[PDB]
């Protein structure tokens, strides 16, 4: 780290009116009560009403930026139809340097922390001047908060129990 | 010596084993080189140190 | 959340007949948003229909509806004297507040919960209820406490998502207080400052699969299942 902090790239309030946002799960929990990760969001329909999205951001802060997102892989289809109302997955998280799309399916798995389902997590750095776009037909995890930073040099990582 | 503001460690998955056995080979190589040079250096410098003393008394 | 208005609160019709019922609100309100019930007095509610179209488990095909926005509608293909009953209209606010149509009698002319503690208190006083869970994962679902006077339109007292966003009514709030336990498989409702508006029957109610877990458990934005309720009264 030379600089590192947390800001609110897309505030949960007013980012996603047209998708119901507040849904969470019970493994991600706090003192025996359900939750989900602070920095991110789920999105789903407005009473089973999915429109598909295009959104973007580019830097004004003039510092480097660190961004995270995810891609939904349900363990069953009834969720997928019920939430998002497409068997089609097509997402496109795009930049100048980086760009990648996603089109997954159901893929059943064993219970792991009482979960079969999966969300594969995906991330990138994003510099000043460059723009990012998200496009999607659902099956997303979005940024609520994002990590502002400068670079650092020479510090690192330890494993230790002492 | 020049001692950088250093970060030694890395860690990897198991589809990178090229790089794992590399980074092992790398680090162990350098480690052994400093080890060998320094051990010879302590030996030689102490030998010349005894000779330095010997010389001054003579 | 918004005032509903059923249509009619009571009707009288003959065998071999349809029955149109229209529950409509102030504003236009999105249509996978309501669910539709029946009750035999003496019995708890039973679930029938959801989202203005679609049909619950263990069923005929006769109760069927339509409608959208401001006007939601449940129609009926055939009437029978076993259907003698009051049908209800329960909607999940976006202000996360259930609202209730006031029951609709059909007259035909010629796994489980368990509640705990219903009974008497003094008015202005203090008492607690609980519910306890049997045979599922009380982790997941969004829960609701509900009220019902005898042979009247319902009212919704409280509910809470499994993250902690409460919803009460502005009149009921503060005098009651909810609190939840998943490891213990039970729910709690400490209640104080109690007047004759509470002179009625109550229910503990299990709603919505939040987003995710393992199971053979899909979701609606309707209920899952109910409890047998219990009576509560202030009296002196
Ligand atoms: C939601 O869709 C409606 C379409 O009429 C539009 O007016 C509104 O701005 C949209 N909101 C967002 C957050 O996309
Ligand atoms: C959503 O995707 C479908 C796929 O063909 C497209 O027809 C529709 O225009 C898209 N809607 C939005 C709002 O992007």
């Amino acid at each position: 780290v030379s600089s590192f902090e947390r800001f609110e790239i897309f505030p949960k309030e007013s980012s996603w009116p047209n998708h119901t946002t507040t849904g969470v799960s019970a493994s991600c929990s706090h003192n025996g009560e359900s939750s989900f990760y602070k920095n991110l969001l789920w999105l789903t329909g407005k009473n089973g009403l999915y429109p598909n999205l295009s959104k973007s951001y580019a830097n004004n802060k003039e510092k480097e930026v660190l961004v995270l997102w995810g891609v939904h892989h349900p363990p069953n289809i009834g969720d997928q139809r019920a939430l998002y109302h497409t068997e089609n997955a097509y997402v496109s998280v795009v930049s100048s340097h980086y760009s990648r799309k996603f089109t997954p399916e159901i893929a059943k798995r064993p219970k792991v922390r009482d979960r079969e389902g999966r969300i594969n997590y995906y991330w990138t750095l994003l510099e000043p001047g460059d723009t990012i776009i998200f496009e999607a037909n659902g099956n997303l995890i979005a940024p609520r908060y994002a990590f502002a930073l400068s670079r650092g040099f020479g510090s690192g990582i330890i494993n230790s129990n002492a | 010596m020049n001692t950088q503001f250093t970060a030694v460690g890395k860690e990897f998955n198991k589809l990178e084993r090229r790089m794992e056995n590399l980074n092992k080979k790398v680090d162990d190589g350098f480690i052994d080189i400093w080890t060998y040079n320094a051990e010879l250096l302590v030996l030689l410098e102490n030998e010349r140190t005894l000779d330095f003393h010997d010389s001054n008394v003579k | 959340e918004i005032v509903l208005t059923q249509s009619p609160g009571t009707l009288s019709l003959s065998p071999g007949e349809r029955a149109t019922l229209s529950c409509r609100a102030s504003q236009s309100i999105s249509g996978y948003y309501l669910t539709w019930y029946q009750q035999k007095p003496g019995q708890a509610p039973r679930l029938l229909i959801y989202g203005a179209s679609s049909r619950a488990t263990g069923i005929p095909d006769r109760f069927s509806g339509s409608g959208s926005g401001t006007d939601f509608t449940l129609t009926i293909s055939r009437l029978e004297p076993e259907d003698f009953a009051v049908y209800y209209c329960q909607q999940y606010g976006i202000s996360p507040v259930i609202t209730f149509g006031g029951g609709t009698n059909v007259e035909i002319k010629g796994v489980q919960l368990v509640e705990s503690g219903g009974g008497l208190v003094q008015p202005g006083g203090s008492l607690r209820l609980s519910c306890a869970a049997s045979g599922f994962t009380f982790n997941i679902y969004d829960m609701h406490w509900v009220r019902q006077a005898p042979g009247k339109g319902l009212e919704w007292v409280s509910g809470l998502t499994t993250g902690g966003d409460t919803s009460y009514s502005g009149s009921v709030r503060g005098r009651f207080s909810i609190s939840r336990e998943n490891a213990k498989n039970s729910l709690y409702l400490q209640m104080n400052n109690l007047r004759a508006g509470d002179t009625a029957a109550y229910f503990c109610v299990r709603g919505v699969r939040e987003v995710g877990a393992t199971g053979g458990d899909p979701f609606y934005y309707a209920m899952a299942v109910w409890g047998q309720g219990t009576t509560v009264t202030v009296s002196s």
